[PDB]
């Protein structure tokens, strides 16, 4: 039952920069017969397993690079990576061994990139959707940064609040965008009740929303 | 190679019992320390419990989160690890890992792929999926099914790049999810383009062609 606090929550920073990361234990990780502190780091990709990076506080696993270095003893203890590449985007975790093993609650690494504008698609109901009874109109919201964004649903010039679920993907290693997905689903009798659907985006890349829309009447 | 697969999860009834094997091949499994990690969809990792190597006599021990209910064992012929797991709450839904601890030799630590266990009365349920017709961009639906997890690949496997797949979000007991990929607007519709999903706990593969207008 020793407890580990990892800080700070989050960080974002560029391709290039360099940072550091840290972790304090509720006691001691010293060893009395080895001198070692028991305090390892730990990368968890997107989507991945957790791979061991540095044991012992501060020797390097075989095989990983070294602008990734851990420091500190007893209590406090860090991890710095010098030149983080995009390919860092993880989240860390310390872990103490010094009696049983505890992991800190984690350190996420985000990829600070340039602003980029969303693309937007969107798709009215399948017709083997409708088929069943069910309507869902699907925006996609791809590649964009940063991250917050806000999506709006109008139909026939009114907003419609409710049946909408979004879901967001982890940052992107390959280019460092976020993406968005924006589901509105209806029965089928309400969809075809109404003529015009948009998805509006409000991203931080413009004053005017991004807009993309269909009319039932021309499909 | 160093291999570790966990098997034995998926979907159980509160109160039931699961018992996770993890296969090993290509290290000494008995010279190792061996442990088991959980990580809640979302949560940070989750140290379980360890045994130890044959020098220590395989001893165990256990977070305190777990002792009691779990119980970890392994078949030191067959070179296999086990987590028994009893009265199982939504607390315990996850994946877990075998990881491979250390001791002995020359060279690394490793852990395996993990597999999501899911505490639930809901029931095992197939998908219902949909083509996503509109650089262009195509998608597919994939609604109504449970429990984790799906898999949805592009043209079976083909079209790697341009793609993104969202996690899947939960309501009354049934996931949906969407998966949307980016090709030459050259290339569609004059190649095809489909959508293979697949949902093992079902016994699923669908493939679905995106067809245009």
């Amino acid at each position: 039952d020793i407890v580990m606090t990892q800080s700070p929550s989050s960080l974002a920073v560029s391709a290039g920069e360099k940072v550091t990361m840290n972790c304090k234990s509720s006691q001691s990780l010293l060893n009395s017969r080895t001198r070692k502190n028991y305090l390892a780091w730990y990368q968890q990709k997107p989507g991945q397993s957790p791979k061991l990076l540095i044991y012992w506080a501060s020797t390097r696993e075989s095989g990983v690079p070294d602008r990734f270095t851990g420091s500190g003893s007893g209590t406090d203890f860090a991890l710095t990576i010098s030149s983080v590449q995009a390919e860092d985007l993880a989240v860390y975790y310390c872990k103490q061994s010094y009696n049983l093993r505890t992991f800190g609650g984690g350190t996420k690494l985000e990829i600070k990139r340039a602003d980029a504008a969303p693309t937007v698609s969107i798709f009215p109901p399948s017709s083997e959707q409708l088929t069943s009874g069910g309507a869902s109109v699907v925006c996609f919201l791809n590649n964009f940064y940063p991250k917050d964004i806000n999506v709006k649903w109008k139909i026939d010039g009114s907003e419609r609040q409710n049946g909408v679920l979004n879901s967001w993907t982890d940052q992107d290693s390959k280019d460092s965008t976020y993406s968005m997905s924006s589901t509105l689903t209806l029965t089928k009798d309400e969809y075809e009740r109404h003529n015009s659907y948009t998805c509006e985006a409000t991203h931080k890349t413009s004053t005017s929303p991004i807009v993309k829309s269909f009319n039932r009447n021309e499909c | 190679e160093v291999k570790l697969v966990e098997s034995g999860g998926g979907l159980v009834q509160p109160g039931g019992s699961l018992r996770l094997a993890c296969a090993t091949s290509g290290f000494t499994f008995t010279d190792y320390y061996m442990s088991w990690v959980r990580q809640p969809p979302g949560k940070a990792l989750e140290w379980l419990g360890f045994i130890r190597n044959k020098a220590k006599g395989y001893t165990t021990e256990y977070s305190a989160s777990v002792k009691g209910r779990f119980t970890i064992s392994r078949d030191n012929s067959q070179s296999s690890l086990y987590l028994q797991m009893n009265t199982l709450r939504a607390e315990d839904s996850a994946t877990y890992y075998c990881a491979r601890d250390h001791d002995g030799y020359y060279e690394f630590a490793y852990w395996g792929q993990g597999t999501l266990v899911t505490v639930s009365a809901a029931k095992t349920t197939p998908p219902s999926v949909y083509p996503l017709a509109p650089m262009v961009t195509l998608g597919c639906l994939v609604k109504g099914y449970f429990p984790e997890p799906v898999t949805v690949t592009w043209n079976s496997g083909s079209l790697s790049s341009g793609v993104h797949t969202f996690p899947a979000v939960l309501q009354s007991d049934l996931y949906t999810l969407s998966s949307s990929v980016t090709v030459p607007s050259s290339t569609w519709p004059s190649e095809t383009v489909t959508c293979n999903v697949a949902h093992p706990a079902s016994s699923t593969k669908v493939d679905k062609k995106i067809v245009p207008r």
